[PDB]
């Protein structure tokens, strides 16, 4: 599983609403977060399925 | 909006919801056929929702109208968010009334310390996710350029200003982009960006609408 799965959720600076998922290592699952539409990091999935597949 | 209050239905009648399936951005009605929002809110196929209070329940005063054109500022820089302004033309003119009303454009820039009304359906939590059904409101002052530049070194252009509370607790947030900052009855700002929401020394950053009043007028005349 890639290193980015360890990165914290990063909404980025923009203030749009994009429902997203990130892998949380302390909870050993993919959780919802709100992505603002710009910047952020690679721990950012449109689907829970892909998040689990990649990081869980 | 974090740390705000419930506006009350249709008390901010120039506030619109931009909708591509769900609410994603706000905007401000500036006349019967045109809406000002942020360039970073651009999507093809936006539906504009006017007269909203509870965005999740049709209550009877709404007008949903498709966007016919969405025109991003020609100098919009998606990397620095410089010139973060967009004009949306409505497929058909809205029906203006007490619940659906335009907001005036500035005739001079606002100065630091001026109190503004910032509004939207964005996240209400500085740590967590909670979206409101109803429109939220926040009264916040414009901050000095030195405070804004100190918070965000090298990031603040002459087309941006900060508004909010350096002590934290009260801010716009994700879901509020493109919505209004109204000061003395004039549209002075558009919700643009910030570092987190309602964090200490990280105030909201807002497009400086007074720098675009000719562009708005010329774009309207041209389209
Ligand atoms: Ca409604």
């Amino acid at each position: 599983r890639p290193d980015f799965c360890e990165l914290p959720a990063d909404t980025g600076p923009c203030r749009v609403r994009f429902p997203s998922f990130y892998y949380n290592p302390d909870e050993k699952k993919c959780l919802e977060f709100i992505y603002g539409g710009c910047e952020g990091n690679a721990n950012n999935f449109i689907t829970k399925e892909e998040c689990e597949s990649t990081c869980a | 909006i974090v740390g705000g209050y419930t506006c009350g239905a249709n008390t901010v009648p120039y506030q619109v919801s931009l909708n591509s399936g769900y609410h994603f951005c706000g905007g401000s009605l500036i006349n019967s056929q045109w809406v000002v929002s942020a360039a970073h809110c651009y999507k093809s196929g936006i539906q504009v929702r006017l007269g909203e209070d509870n965005i999740n329940v049709v209550e009877g005063n709404e007008q949903f109208i498709s966007a016919s054109k969405s025109i991003v500022h020609p100098s919009y820089n998606s990397n620095t968010l410089n010139n973060d302004i967009m004009l949306i033309k409505l497929k058909s003119a809205a029906s203006l009334n007490s619940r659906v009303a335009s907001i005036s454009l500035p005739t001079s820039c606002a100065s630091a310390g001026t109190q503004c009304l910032i509004s939207g359906w964005g996240n209400t939590k500085s740590s967590g996710t909670s979206y409101p059904d109803v429109l939220k409101c926040l009264k916040a002052p414009i901050l000095s350029d030195s405070s804004c530049k100190s918070a965000y070194p090298g990031q603040i252009t002459s087309n941006m200003f900060c508004a909010g509370y350096l002590e934290g607790g009260k801010d716009s947030c994700q879901g509020d982009s493109g919505g209004p900052v109204v000061c003395s009855g004039k549209l002075q700002g558009i919700v643009s960006w910030g570092s987190g929401c309602a964090q200490k020394n990280k105030p909201g950053v807002y497009t400086k609408v007074c720098n675009y009043v000719s562009w708005i007028k010329q774009t309207i005349a041209s389209n």
